């Protein structure tokens, strides 16, 4: 799990 | 639940904080960046680049900060732009990000021909080519932000392959393609314009402390201004890089709950960041001009040396040696005849002046003068390796031996100079004060000895 934004 | 995954977890505080900054600089930044436009309307080739960062500054506030507010900082799933919205919406963040950079590093580079080059920039430069600098570094930078069209994209995330309130804007391509964009976004949105910017600006920093009381306090915060906008680029920009190369280059195995909630604080934290680089450049960039304290706020060494030691006159007299001069020490002849003086002096300017100048052709003149006497010190072989080992108030010195006597005759103080060059400040001074030049001249001497043996303004209590 891990961020999608940037 | 399906997408409970995708929930990003933040202090309710942290989000108001954020939300109430990002607006502070957004109105700042948005009034700031057009006051500026409206100011440089209503007014040689810096002004088109004040503008163009103007714009540039602008849009990345107008169009990044409005949807990065409602969907990356609160709502984070679903991205309720569609597919087409998150390819435009990254192509428009990156083209405003390109501008900003290539903007502030051609204005850099502007302003570094201008101060070191001014030969050409006269010559080898007009408001045409400005305009054609201008325009290339708006299509590079929309072309520079093409890939984000192709590798953003809309993405179903959830843990069920498919439900609405999952679908998430995001690198929708392998780390492969992802982690090589993002290094190159990188590397000419930031590294690049550092090298430039960093390099250029202490270049003219330093040229200009040298050639610059009140009178010339203007060139003076323009010193403090041009260091302190390398200063405003790395913080404001380098917290911003890490993040989107954190991003990419932590792999899925190193991810936990822990970074995955530290990036999305790093993230408030850095894009904060970023934004005020647009709402301060407008007011750092302006500072140095004159109006400044007027349009934005209504709307809630050598120079100094030698204009002591040669003075200021205009009309034509006749030096310490006897020779006709006006303005600031300008030698128009070596003739006698005062008639010879009054046709050099129209020669030199270009017009009838009959022996009497305005301040600004006085001014004029001077520049040439200096220019040519640290070309003639730069040139020479037993006066660059001295002029290079001096600090700036020392450099001014031997400029102002140079401008009196000329390259040639400065070049004569063989031990003087070795004396300077090592260091030797009082030895250098008493070997100078014997000299056919103290002589002639001993108040003039004796405060550019005095300058040599100090460092300092001691002798120059009468700058103005």
């Amino acid at each position: 799990r891990r961020p999608y934004i940037l | 639940g399906p997408n409970s995954d995708l929930d990003v977890n933040t202090d309710i505080y942290s989000k108001v904080l954020v939300t109430a900054i990002y607006l502070a600089l957004f109105v700042v930044g948005t009034v700031g960046n057009s006051v500026t436009l409206f100011t440089l309307a209503r007014k040689s080739t810096v002004h088109y680049h004040l503008g163009s960062l103007a714009l540039s500054d602008l849009l990345i506030l107008l169009l990044a900060m409005p949807v990065e507010l409602y969907n990356f900082i609160w709502v984070h799933h679903p991205w309720a732009f569609g597919d087409a919205g998150c390819r435009g919406y990254y192509f428009l963040r990156d083209a405003c990000t390109y501008a900003t950079a290539l903007n502030v590093a051609s204005l850099s580079v502007e302003r570094y021909l201008a101060i070191c080059h001014p030969f050409k920039a006269k010559t080898l430069m007009s408001r045409s080519r400005t305009k054609k600098f201008i325009s290339a570094i708006w299509l590079a930078s929309a072309l520079l932000a093409i890939p984000m069209l192709f590798t953003m994209g809309l993405q179903n995330r959830s843990a069920d392959g498919t439900h609405p309130g999952g679908l998430v804007c995001t690198p929708i391509v392998d780390t492969a393609t992802v982690k090589v964009v993002i290094q190159v976004n990188t590397f000419m949105s930031f590294l690049f314009p550092m090298l430039v910017i960093s390099i250029l600006n202490t270049v003219i920093a330093n040229k200009l402390t040298v050639m610059v009381p009140g009178r010339v306090q203007a060139l003076r915060h323009g010193v403090l201004v041009l260091r302190a906008v390398v200063i405003a680029f790395v913080v404001c920009w380098l917290p911003y890089h890490v993040r989107r190369l954190m991003f990419c280059y932590i792999s899925d195995e190193q991810w936990t709950t822990f970074l995955f909630d530290f990036y999305h604080y790093f993230y408030m934290l850095t894009n904060a960041l970023f934004y005020a680089s647009s709402a301060i450049n407008p007011i750092l960039y302006n500072l140095v001009s004159a109006n400044f304290r007027q349009v934005f706020l209504s709307t809630l060494n050598i120079f100094e040396m030698l204009r002591i030691d040669e003075g200021l006159r205009l009309k034509i007299y006749k030096d310490t040696e006897g020779y006709y001069t006006i303005g600031i020490g300008h030698l128009l002849t070596k003739s006698p005849s005062l008639n010879a003086a009054k046709s050099e002096l129209d020669k030199a300017i270009g017009r009838n002046t009959n022996g009497v100048i305005t301040k600004d052709e006085a001014e004029k003149l001077f520049n040439q003068d200096v220019d040519a006497a640290v070309r003639g010190i730069l040139r020479n072989a037993k006066l660059k390796p001295v002029y290079d080992s001096l600090d700036a108030v020392r450099r001014a010195a031997l400029i102002n031996m140079v401008f009196q006597m000329g390259e040639t005759g400065v070049a004569g103080f063989t031990n003087s100079l070795r004396m300077l060059n090592n260091k030797r400040w009082d030895e250098a001074a008493v070997n100078l004060a014997k000299s056919r030049w103290y002589n002639q001249t001993p108040n003039r001497a004796k405060r550019v000895i005095t300058t040599f043996r100090t460092g300092t303004w001691d002798a120059y209590g009468s700058g103005s």
